This record gives C-alpha cells, sequence and structure tokens, in this order.
C-alpha cells in the first residue's frame, strides 16, 4: 500500500 | 491579480501512542489565522486511525476552515512532519486552491501510513510526540 496518497478530499 | 495571504501553523500532538484504539477519533489543533484580521479562523484536524475502514492503516490530515463569516474563501495548503532534527519531511500539497466555507476541510485522507510513523528508525515520533507543519495560502478577495 502507498506510503502517503496524495489525493485531496473532504472529510 | 489574485492576492495572497501566506501563514502557517505547527502542532505538536504529545503522548501520541495514548491515542484511542476505538476506530473514530478526532484531534484538533487549537486555531490559527493569517495576520489579514478577516474573522476566519482555522485548524488542523487528524485522525490517528484513519476515518473509515478503507484508511484505518493510515493517519489522516485535514485543514479546516472553524469560522468564517463569508460565504466562501479559496486557499492551497501544505502539511508536513518534523522529524527528530526539526526539519520537514513527508510533505504533500493540495497543488490547487480549494474552496472552503465554513465547517468545511480539505485534506489528505491517506496521509501517512501508521506503520511507517510508529516505526522508530523513522523519527518521526520522538518522545512520543508528532510535529505537524501547516502552511496555507489564503486568496484574499
Amino acid at each position: 500500500k502507498p506510503l502517503q496518497v496524495a489525493a485531496v478530499d473532504s472529510s | 491579480a489574485p492576492k495572497v495571504v501566506k501563514f502557517s501553523y505547527m502542532w505538536t500532538i504529545n503522548n501520541f501512542s495514548f491515542c484511542r484504539e476505538e476506530m473514530g477519533e478526532v484531534i484538533k489543533s487549537s486555531t490559527f489565522s493569517s495576520g489579514a484580521n478577516d474573522k476566519l479562523k482555522w485548524c488542523l484536524r487528524v485522525n490517528p486511525k484513519g476515518l473509515d475502514e478503507e484508511s484505518k492503516d493510515y493517519l489522516s490530515l485535514y485543514l479546516l476552515l472553524v469560522s468564517c463569516p463569508k460565504s466562501e474563501v479559496r486557499a492551497k495548503f501544505k502539511f508536513s512532519i518534523l522529524n527528530a532534527k526539526g526539519e520537514e519531511t513527508k510533505a504533500m500539497e493540495s497543488q490547487r486552491a480549494y474552496r472552503f466555507v465554513q465547517g468545511k476541510d480539505w485534506g489528505f485522507k491517506k496521509f501517512i501510513r501508521r506503520d511507517f510513523l510508529l516505526d522508530e528508525a523513522n523519527g518521526l515520533l520522538p518522545d512520543d510526540k508528532l510535529t505537524l507543519f501547516c502552511e496555507v495560502s489564503v486568496v484574499q478577495d
């Protein structure tokens, strides 16, 4: 699994 | 010409290993603002154990517009972790400006895998503290 995912979203 | 105000905030989460086990925990920073003196208050929001099942292996990190009396504010943002030497690492930026309204956040559901964070060799929880650095660039109408 990626260490970090740079996809931006809103909670 | 858009008019842009840059500001930042450093947040240390102490006693990181005392975060709740059950999923759903939210931790928030104190509020912060630019000098622009426009009534906008922001904070950081962390889910130490992810927002949901798909993200349970990650820490999630968001920028929240806590207070804003105007309809909307656009802002770019960047988050970094400060390592055991005080330097920025593992940063991610939003790239473009996102549209905030009061109570809205934007950020990274999968900011960093927790097993990397908890591996002492990476030096990211020195003394059981997680230090995060947020830089914001807000558009002022």
